[PDB]
């Protein structure tokens, strides 16, 4: 069970970004899948998890209403759609599989991990003018 | 049959030279063996999960002998079980004393200590195994 993440980069505060977590095998679809995020030197904190069925979800109170986790069975891919992004959401994001379906908030319960990708939310303004 | 090595009793099948393994009925007693040694714990027999108990837990049982154990919880090596009227550990969704629990299908141990996916849905269980209110 190999996991490949994509979609990382930089967005302005209030903006949106969608991350992808694509699996190499059909077995992925049988298990719940979570996103965790980690600041430098810090621990991997829970963000969201989705059931194998794709219809049951749990969010960190911090992101409920702003973030949506979903999956596409045909593409063997789980997504994190991030809206109304805040500087507080700046972190390295990981997706992970919990094949035992046990204690979904705890990263130590997860047995396969994506490689992690940087998401940066900028709330400063003047350093972005040339790109804009 | 039964032999003593060093100090502990082991059981061997009449067709082998290495100790018995798994569920066994011996002279109206139930055991669950590992390389001849009776195991203490909650294991699956032909009519569900039984409590193979430490010696002198009930009716002077020996170590690993299955016992009567009715209508009560058991804490065993930190795992939570509940035994019904028939002395078998319950499985699946159960309401006990007004509280809901989910006992896992492979072990009969209570789901405990956070979020679990069960029947395709996410639920929350307290550290005590009790299902928390609301939608997760």
């Amino acid at each position: 069970v190999k996991l490949e993440e994509s979609g990382g980069g930089l967005v302005q505060a209030g903006g949106s970004l969608r991350l992808s977590c694509a699996a190499s095998e059909r077995t992925f679809s049988r298990y719940p899948v979570a996103w965790f995020r980690q600041a430098p030197g810090a621990e991997r904190e829970f963000v969201a998890v989705i059931s194998s069925t794709g219809t049951s979800t749990y969010y960190a109170d911090s992101v409920k209403g702003r973030f949506t986790i979903s999956r596409d069975n045909a593409k063997v891919t789980v997504y994190l759609q991030m809206n109304n992004l805040k500087r507080e959401d700046t972190a390295v994001y990981f997706c992970a599989v919990n094949s035992q379906r046990t204690r979904l908030q705890d990263p130590n319960e997860y047995d396969y991990w994506g490689q992690g990708t940087q998401v940066t939310v900028s709330s400063g303004s003047e350093q972005k003018l040339i790109s804009e | 049959g039964w032999v003593t090595i060093d100090g502990r009793r082991y059981y061997f099948e009449p067709n082998t030279a290495i100790g018995a393994n798994g569920y066994k009925i011996i002279d109206n007693k139930n055991f669950y063996f590992r390389n001849g040694l009776p195991q203490i714990g909650v294991f699956k027999g032909p009519n569900g999960f039984e409590y193979f108990a430490p010696a002198n837990t009930d009716a002077n049982n020996i170590d690993g002998q299955a016992i009567r154990y009715q209508n009560r919880f058991l804490h065993l090596l930190g795992n939570i079980y509940y035994f019904g009227n028939n002395s078998k550990a319950v499985t699946g969704w159960q309401t006990i004393n007004g509280n809901m629990y989910y006992f896992m299908p492979d072990t009969a141990m209570a789901a405990a200590g956070g979020l679990f996916e069960i029947d395709g849905v996410i639920y929350f269980f307290g550290v005590d195994g009790v299902k928390a209110p609301g939608i997760y």
